[PDB]
RNA sequence: UCGAGAGGUA
């Protein structure tokens, strides 16, 4: 259902998908995918 | 650009100059000290 | 950096207490029930306690 | 008595032009540390 | 959860809005915008706290580190994130909000000698010295003096305590002439290591890094997490400050006047917040209530002031974050509470030595 | 126009801590003797470092920092005289009456780290063995190799100076308050409001009793001043239900020491210490 | 250094108030609030005794200004050492006192 | 932000509400280049150009 | 430093710096990001109203 | 022929920039123990307009003796007392001792008994008054002294001085009376400091000295402190959701009064006029668009501006009202030392009108909410489409505070409103 | 009004237009806003005045107090060949020459 | 050392 998640399990699940974008891209992501695209291309 | 011509050559050549004996440091307060007394 | 001693705001000594702070965290206790457990009462040995930062490990292995 | 870099070696090179290491082929070394004693005021 | 099926979208965070630099604050959106854009621009870049884990490798000029870098005691949602401890640096100390015989006007600081020279807020200046030579290294002119530290090839030995005119880089000629690098009249410290380097094009490369340990002195300079900037007016003895009824001395004392003009609340909720966490929950209750304290200080999620309020009383202080001192000159009780809690604080690189002319 | 006549009774008593209460006298006479305890009374500390091996990690003057707040036993701090005061050795090395040698020499040849503790520090003289608590105070952590070799020098020092030969540990003193009720206005007050009150108090101060169902004064010494009850009080309605004023005359003393002396010699250390004190600031006649 | 006292310079020196009569000032060097609040309030408890009162205007100067004012029956370097020697036997007999609690 | 002048920019050293979750809008330089300087936010990434083209997929939506 | 392990890189940076710099002379130079109009939309502007269409490789405008 | 400095000798001591004659004030040196710093008495810090956050005062040594002896003859403090500027006293007490005085002579509730009084009595010249105060209970010995009477061993007994305003009056050195207003101690044209002055000019400054220190002494004695309790501004939590609901009623009463003033324009004077007019409920029916007009025209704001602070100075009044004597930032508003009430107000109740000087693309839309701030048709989505439009005014009301925080919109609106003063 | 030319003063075009209406206007107090035409309107005295008037005003609005004589002495020095001169260089040399 | 460009202090 709409409420069947929880208020708490929404902050948890904002919380791990903060961690798991930070954990991907991480602080600085657009300076080395702008110079890995002009090396390729 | 030398930067000191013209007008900024005025100021800094005769307007503008530099002298010995004298001292800068950063300033604390100390109220136990007089008004007309200064900490050095 | 090492856990520092003599806790500077209080002057109560902590040097020796940081290995059985982290083996009362390796079981289940949390930081408030640890730092009771090293009697520690003011909060001031307790905020070096659990403010303190392991870094010499990093320098060990870099 | 200087230290490599990467490679764990004592050049012991005091020559002008003697600034690569031997048999590492990298020209980066540390000096060494003697025995000295230093006093500090704790 | 209040209102579906009219939002599109929702936001992970709030706090994730502002930079790096800003989200890391408490109670941001408590405190006065210019306060907030000194903290998150300046002070945050003039912080001395974690120099590098590998300083052996790098020979940069004028790398600085804290002795005993401490994190805060609040915690925040991007920090937590991020998992990494070098967004803060400083460290954290007792903060009484209490004039001291007028020592700390125009937001002056009062700092404890004890709690210095403990090893607080003690940090380490290197700096490094670099010569190219394509005249060769070596050690000439016998019997000029200053060369006493400089050994066969022309650099001194790994702990030798170098002052002003003395040579810290050896360079001379077949002929005789000395093109050497001495010490200017503000340079001193002690030789940390020396590193000899060559490009490809044969260019031989010299650094020597010199090391002191930096104690706070009056003039330096000192910055809080929320704009609050002064330096070090006076240094007071432990047993003149006003103690508390479990002898906790505070370690810092600043002016109250500096809040009404500055406008930066949320200082005094970090400060009561950063208390309630740290003070013990006895309560004589066998449940385990240390997991139900608030610690989180996500900006655009901060806690109410009633909750901060009802942590604090629950630890066996005030609920408004004041306590009875007693003045430790006379030993008298002060009529007024003195607003006392361990507030985050920031060495920055300004020194009064630096600025000496 | 004449002395005082303090009376003294102990709690507690132990090795590191000791609580007493002080009776019959000025709050100046606790504040001094605070104090003296705090800064005046001398311990043995190393302040002088020299150092040989220094392959570990951490700096020299951080080891040195951190070896000089090492505590050490300070049984001898009295007898003993001052490095300045002493006139027989300029200071070097071992001294009869002044300086301590410590001798420490840490090499790892094993894989796993070795913690350069506060056991492997010793000294010619064994009066004078750094205080043991464990696994002691953590010096410096080795890896593989990196040899570490110092010789240390402790001497006589005043807690004042650099803040490392004071023995006590936040050593306080309260007023001992005295709880006064008017007993009448209780019985006005409803037994909601009696629960409300007896939950405005910040520590176990006042206790509910069922079998007479009125509040009564349980552990009086632990008020801590804050004017809560007082303001909940007001708040009410009653403006003297509860009046509480500290006592002048009565303290109740809280030393910590740190292991260097005990808390009874740590005090006794301070009364001669501050007699001293009061012998040389008196002034002889003149005529 | 700065516990040593200065070369040349006595600890306790004696100076008469010319304007009041019965009045002086002591100036104790290197001393700090600890003697200066006990000599103080010790004063006080002396009837003769009209003026007591300490005071440390420069900290960097350890100097102590003690200012003592009597009536006509005791000098005031009567009552500072009458004061201090009040004080002695206040804290032998605090040590003979804890000596005794402590066995 | 490349101004040709530094005194006179116009309103671009104020924030706009397309500066909201992109870059932060508290935290800006203060001097002669106050606004033109922008700190990134957290939660910021960039654009890359695509090697595909979505031009076919396109008309297949309708 | 990219690729494989990083049991060398411990032998090495000190994990502390994710890289986005460039060695040039010994000193790390970063770059800045530069805010430029975008060349894909139609830009409308005012004395004189006018209309124009930005070029994407060559002057075409 | 050189020696080094010592104490007596005399040094020009400046802040740059130099703003008007009296940065430059000749000051006898006074060695210290102290290294790589200069110590500076708070009190001279007007003259030089700078405050110990990292200033730097660099001093110049004159060499030949002539300039030595007309240094300290022109240049010196005590020549540069009178103010040229205004002609009033260039000196005046400063933050900690205004509000110590302040303190002082207001509370009138708490006595100084013999041992404090004779303790403060050894920083003031002047000798002790009578108690005036023999018995204040049957069984209360020990006679204590008046804080007013603490105050009057800061004047000579020549000196008389009366301030009708704040009702002063001092008689032979005694202040008899005082009121409130505290408006006699700061600077002005009859502050006593200009009157004392203007009685001997002689031992002004160490009057100045001595008055510093012993209200430093007392306010340490005493102690000020700014606590959590002084920024909530309420006795418990009813009084806090009062105060709330109060701010919200004003600020919506405020809200009305603005726009009431708006329709004061040539297009309403059919309206204004005393007739029959059908369309009195389209006036108050459209209470969005009142917002968007405001915003778009310069003399509509700045009516709509003048509006809101008349009808906010009520508003600030609360402050006193729900506001104890003993809150530090009452005191310190009242002394003059520091701050004024609106920055209370911001501090607690509400933060109040924000509005923007410069033209911008974007408008506040009246609510700062996050419901507003997704309206398509908000002025801040560009334009309400009302016949596009090209630039704004802005113009908001905030009505959290900074104690109970403020969400992204409105830290938006004050930071778009803020950012003018860094500017350079 | 309207600066489109300054062929003719402003001051002397309004005079022609208040004609129907010359006797309720007060032209004894009547006078241009501006300083630099008020002293060729009314004389040097008047625009020295109003010169004095606007600096008060701008002193007042600053916040700050400043003696009389301190004004005075500024508008006096400022016009004592007659006409306000500018404060750039070119006034300066002007009232040199 | 003589310059230029940046980054900061009040
Ligand atoms: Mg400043
Ligand atoms: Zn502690
Ligand atoms: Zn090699
Ligand atoms: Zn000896």
């Amino acid at each position: 259902n709409l409420s069947e998640l929880g208020e708490g399990f929404l902050q948890s699940f904002c919380k791990k998908a903060a961690t798991s974008f930070f954990d991907k891209y991480g602080l600085i992501s657009h300076q080395l995918n702008s110079y890995n695209y002009f090396i390729e291309h | 650009t030398p930067k000191l011509c013209g007008l900024r050559f005025m100021k800094d050549v005769l307007l503008g100059k530099r002298s010995d004996h004298t001292f800068r440091t950063v300033v604390v307060g100390d109220p136990s000290l007089k008004l007309n007394e200064i900490g050095i | 950096m090492i856990i520092p001693v003599r806790c500077f705001t209080c002057g109560k000594v902590i040097g020796n207490k940081w290995d059985q702070y982290l083996d009362l965290l390796q079981l289940d206790y949390t930081e408030g029930d640890a730092l009771d457990a090293l009697q520690l009462v003011r909060y001031c040995c307790r905020r070096m306690l659990m403010t303190h930062v392991d870094l010499i490990e990093k320098l060990l292995n870099y | 008595t200087y230290v490599c870099g990467d490679c764990g070696q004592e050049n012991t090179l005091k020559s002008g032009d003697v600034i690569q290491c031997r048999e590492c082929g990298y020209r980066i070394l540390y000096k060494k540390r003697t025995r000295r004693v230093v006093q500090y005021e704790a | 959860l209040k209102e579906p099926k009219i939002y599109t979208h929702c936001e992970l965070d709030l706090s994730f809005l502002l930079g790096v630099s800003c989200a890391v604050v408490p109670f941001a959106n408590h405190d006065h915008g210019r306060r907030v854009l000194y903290q998150s621009q300046k002070h945050c870049q003039q912080a001395i706290g974690f120099s590098s884990t590998n300083p052996n490798i790098r020979c940069d000029t004028l790398s600085q580190q804290l002795f005993y870098p401490q994190k805060p005691l609040f915690k925040t949602l991007a920090s937590e994130c991020l998992k990494k401890e070098v967004l803060f640096n400083g460290q954290n100390a007792i903060v009484a909000v209490n004039v001291h015989l007028g020592y700390n006007q125009e937001d002056s600081i009062v700092m404890n000698k004890a709690s210095l020279e403990r090893g607080m807020f003690r940090s380490e200046q290197i700096r490094s010295y670099k010569a190219e030579v394509d005249v060769q290294f070596g050690k000439t002119h016998s019997k000029i003096g200053k060369v006493d530290s400089l050994e066969d090839d022309g650099f001194p030995f790994i702990g030798a305590n170098m002052s002003t005119g003395d040579i810290v880089i050896g360079r001379c000629t077949e002929s005789g002439a000395d093109h050497s690098i001495k010490l200017k009249h503000t340079e001193r410290g002690i030789v940390q290591k020396v590193v000899l380097s060559s490009n490809d094009e044969g260019k031989n490369f010299a650094a020597v890094s010199l090391r002191q340990v930096r104690s706070p002195c009056l003039g330096d300079k000192f910055s809080s997490m929320h704009g609050q900037k002064g330096v070090l007016g006076y240094l007071e003895e432990q047993q003149n400050f006003p103690f508390t009824i479990q002898g906790i001395v505070p370690d810092i004392v600043i002016n109250p006047h500096a809040f009404p003009s500055r406008q930066t609340p949320g200082q005094l909720l970090e400060a009561a917040l950063s208390k309630g966490i740290a003070c013990p929950i006895q309560k004589e209750g066998s449940s385990a209530a240390y997991t139900k304290l608030t610690r989180h200080a996500t900006p655009f999620s901060t806690p109410g002031v009633t909750e901060i309020t009802e942590q604090l009383h629950r630890a066996g202080f005030s609920r408004w974050g004041n306590e009875r001192v007693y003045n430790g000159r006379s030993g008298e009780m002060m009529r007024s509470m003195i607003f006392m809690g361990p507030t985050f604080y920031q060495r920055l690189v300004h020194m009064s030595e630096d600025k000496v002319k | 126009t004449y002395q005082r006549f303090p009376k003294i009774k102990i709690r507690e008593l132990k090795d590191d801590y000791a609580k007493f209460e002080l009776r019959e006298t000025d709050v100046s006479m606790a504040n001094a003797l605070r104090r003296v305890m705090i800064s005046e009374v001398p311990t043995v500390a190393i302040d002088l470092v020299e150092i040989e091996v220094n392959s570990s990690v951490l700096n020299d003057e951080f080891i040195a920092h951190r070896l000089g707040l090492i505590p050490l036993t300070s049984e001898r701090a009295m007898s003993m005289r001052f490095s300045r005061d002493c006139d027989a050795c300029d200071g070097d090395g071992q001294c009869e009456f002044c300086s301590v040698e410590f001798r420490l020499s840490s090499k790892c040849v094993t894989d796993q780290t070795l913690d350069v503790t506060s056991r492997d520090l010793y000294s010619a003289d064994p009066t004078v063995t750094p205080v043991d608590f464990h696994k002691g105070i953590i010096i410096v952590k080795l890896r593989r190799g990196q040899e570490l070799k110092l010789r240390a020098i402790a001497r006589k020092g005043i807690g004042k100076d650099h803040a490392k030969w004071s023995p006590a540990a936040t050593v306080t003193f309260m007023y001992e308050p005295d709880i006064i009720i008017n007993e009448d206005m209780m019985d006005t007050l409803s037994d909601e409001e009696k629960i409300d009150l007896i939950e405005s108090s910040p520590t176990k101060v006042f206790g509910m009793d069922p079998v007479t169902r009125q509040v009564v004064v349980v552990d009086p010494e632990a008020y801590t001043y804050d004017e809560e009850v007082i303001k909940k009080a007001e708040a009410m309605g009653k403006p003297g239900l509860i009046e509480i004023s500290p006592k002048d005359d009565s303290f109740i003393f809280t030393v910590e020491s740190t292991g260097a002396v005990k808390a009874s010699q740590l005090v006794l250390n301070a009364i001669d210490l501050l007699k001293q004190k009061l012998d040389a600031v008196r002034l002889s006649d003149d005529t | 250094e700065r516990f040593v006292v200065p070369e040349g310079t006595k600890k306790v020196s004696y100076d008469r108030d010319t304007k009041i009569i019965n009045a002086a000032s002591f100036t104790v060097e290197r001393e700090d609030h600890t003697i200066g609040n006990i000599v103080r309030m010790q004063l006080h408890r002396d009837e003769n005794v009209l003026f007591a009162g300490y005071q440390l205007p420069h900290p960097l100067k350890y100097k102590i200004i003690v200012r003592i004012h009597t009536t006509s029956q005791s000098s005031p370097m009567q009552a500072y050492n009458q004061a201090i020697n009040d004080l002695d036997k206040e804290l032998d007999y605090l040590k003979n006192q804890f000596e005794a609690e402590v066995a | 932000q490349q101004v040709l002048y530094t005194g006179k920019v116009g309103d671009a050293r104020y924030p706009h509400p397309s500066h909201w979750g992109r870059v932060c809008f508290l935290s800006t330089p203060d001097g002669e280049n106050c606004g033109l300087v922008k700190n990134m936010s957290l939660l910021g990434l960039v654009s890359t150009q695509s090697l595909e083209s979505v031009v076919e997929k396109l008309f297949a939506c309708g | 430093t990219s690729e494989k392990g990083k049991e060398n890189c411990k032998k090495g940076d000190c994990a502390f710096d994710q890289g986005g710099y460039f060695v040039i002379k010994g000193a790390e130079k970063v770059f800045i990001a530069q805010e430029q109009m975008c060349t894909k939309r139609l830009w409308i502007s005012n004395s004189p109203w006018t209309v124009s269409f930005r070029s994407e490789n060559k002057r075409n405008r | 022929i050189f020696r080094s400095l010592m104490d007596g000798d005399t040094v020009l001591m400046n802040r740059p920039p130099s703003i008007h004659q009296h940065s430059l004030i000749a000051m006898t040196v006074r060695i210290l123990p102290t290294t790589s710093v200069v110590s500076l008495n708070p009190i001279c810090c007007l003259p030089f307009r700078g405050d110990f956050d990292g200033d730097c005062l660099h001093g110049y040594v004159p060499q030949s003796i002539q300039a030595k002896v007309e240094l300290d003859e022109l240049v010196a403090l005590d020549k540069q007392l009178i103010n040229r500027q205004n002609g009033r006293n260039l000196l005046s007490l400063g933050q900690d001792s205004l509000t110590a005085a302040y303190l002082v002579n207001v509370e009138k509730n708490c006595y100084l008994n013999r041992a404090q009084m004779q303790q403060l009595q050894m920083y003031c010249p002047f000798q002790l008054p009578p108690p005036a105060i023999i018995k204040a209970s049957p069984s209360s010995t020990e006679p204590q002294w008046t804080g007013m009477q603490l105050f009057g061993m800061l004047f000579p007994p020549g000196f008389d001085y009366t301030y009708p305003l704040n009702n002063v009056v001092v008689s032979n050195g005694e202040l008899l009376s005082f009121s409130e207003g505290s408006a006699w101690l700061r600077d002005g044209e009859g502050n006593f400091i200009e009157r004392l002055l203007k009685h001997d000019k002689g031992k002004v400054l160490d009057i100045i000295y001595s008055a510093q220190e012993m209200l430093s002494q007392w306010l340490l004695m005493r102690g000020l402190s700014v606590s959590l309790a002084d920024l909530y501004l309420s006795s418990d939590l009813q009084s806090r959701k009062n105060l709330t609901e109060e701010i919200s009623y004003g600020l919506r009463e405020a809200e009305q009064v603005c726009n009431k003033q708006q329709l004061m324009v040539e297009s309403w004077r059919d309206f204004l006029a005393v007739n029959g007019e059908d369309k009195e409920e389209d006036s108050v029916s459209d209470l969005a668009r009142f917002c968007y007009e405001r915003q778009k025209s310069a003399t509509l704001s700045e009516l709509a501006v003048s509006a809101f602070k008349d009808a906010y100075r009520d508003v600030q009044a609360l402050a006193y009202r729900y506001g104890d004597q003993s809150n530090s930032f009452l005191i310190m508003s009242k002394a003059g030392s520091k701050g004024n009430i609106g920055k209370l107000v911001q501090h607690s109740m509400c933060i109040g009108l924000q509005n923007s000087a410069v033209s911008l693309s974007f408008g506040f839309p009246r609510e700062l909410t996050c419901a507003a701030w997704n309206d398509p048709n908000s002025p801040l989505r560009g334009a309400k489409g009302k016949t596009t439009t090209e630039s704004y005014v802005p113009y908001g009301v905030i009505e959290n505070s900074f104690l109970t925080g403020l969400n992204p919109l409105e830290s938006f609106v004050h930071s778009v409103t803020s950012r003018d003063s860094s500017f350079s | 009004m309207y600066g489109d030319r300054g062929k003719r003063n402003c001051w002397t075009a309004l005079l022609e237009t208040c004609l129907p209406i010359m006797d309720m206007i007060d032209w004894g107090r009547s006078h241009p806003d501006n300083i630099r035409q008020c002293c060729s309107v009314y004389g040097i005295d008047a625009g020295r005045s109003i010169f004095v008037a606007n600096l008060e005003s701008a002193v007042s609005d600053t916040g700050k107090e400043i003696l009389r004589e301190h004004l005075l002495l500024v508008a006096d020095s400022l016009s004592v060949t007659g006409e306000f001169v500018a404060l750039n260089a070119k006034g300066w040399s002007k009232q040199r020459q």
